[PDB]
RNA sequence: GGGGCGAAAUGGCCUAGACCAUGCCCCUUGGCAAACCCAUUCGACCGGGUUUGGGUCUUCUGACCUCGUAGUCCGCGCUCAGCGGACUUCGACCA
């Protein structure tokens, strides 16, 4: 989460301090993973011996 | 710590060591307000190959302003600053005669009247 | 400032503490020529996770060779240099007794004569 | 609605590889703490509305109360108050 503030020029109350208009956020989340992979080839053969 | 006294004609000034080290030797004066006031930069080093040797020596003074005698609010505020820096080139394996002549010949240059009118009236020096 | 007094057996050398500073101590030694002279190096530091500490000594002095005496001109010349640094590597959590002999081992080894052997005549260690 | 993912649960493809189907991860922001007002057994009764909430001097730049945040030397002494004290910085309705 965070959090910031917005402020404009010389506006609003006829003052010139740059006053804070409004606020502007963003929440959000964060993870972490890990994976593996195997691969593998195998050779097959038959036979029919007699 | 370590003092110095300056003599000015009349009065004698009294400068502190501040900040003790090696490479930087900071002596700040004190009198009164401790902002903006006399303060002195030393270095020493080396150079190249264990050849000769860098000496640097800054002197600073700001001085301040303030209206509290009379406008009712003003802080103690710095006006303009001057840098008055040094720099010593001097080989180790040199000779302790020609080392006093050149000290001499500078104290004669700098107690001369010649570079008084030139920091004064910012006359060329040339009489 | 910090002064060390080594005794050689019939004189009395004297080494000035000139850098002073946490992570490096610089010790000289104060007879004459400052260039080319009895130099030495302290540290101390940490290691790992605040386990145990590491210790660095290292003692240099270069000999040095003028010929002014017949010579028309020759600035004072340094020739070789030699280094003997160190390394100590003890833990906090030991024994003051075992430390105490470990330092009587280590001053008595120092002061055998197998040891001055093999730094004159290059003899191997081995009586 | 706007996004994410092929990871992770499996199915196509399925040395390998990169994509697919259901399929699974979030936002619908939130809080102010005080003071006063109604009709009546002509207040006891829950619910609503208004004025304030770091604050002033020229809250224009910039400073004067306060603190919060850091970096730097720091005193092992000089000053009537004393003291432990110095300088530079960013913020100040709250998560």
């Amino acid at each position: 989460d965070n959090s910031v503030d917005v402020r404009s020029y010389p506006n609003w109350e006829r003052a010139a301090g740059t006053r804070i208009t409004g606020s502007v956020r963003t929440r959000g989340v964060v993870e972490s993973r890990a994976s593996v992979r195997t691969a593998l080839r195998f050779n097959l053969e038959t036979s029919l011996a007699g | 710590s370590k003092t110095i006294v300056l003599s000015v004609g009349e009065a004698t000034r009294t400068l502190t060591e501040i900040q003790s080290t090696a490479d930087r030797q900071i002596f700040e004066e004190k009198v009164g307000p401790l902002v903006g006031r006399l303060r002195l930069t030393a270095s020493l080093r080396q150079n190249g190959a264990k050849t000769a040797y860098r000496v640097n020596l800054k002197l600073d003074q700001a001085d301040v302003v303030d209206c509290s005698t009379s406008v009712c609010g003003e802080l103690p505020k710095v006006r303009y600053t001057q840098v008055w820096s040094h720099d010593v080139t001097i080989v180790a394996n040199s000779t302790e005669a020609s080392r006093k002549s050149l000290y001499d010949l500078t104290k004669s240059l700098v107690a001369t009247s010649q570079v008084e009118d030139l920091v004064v009236n910012l006359v060329p020096l040339g009489r």
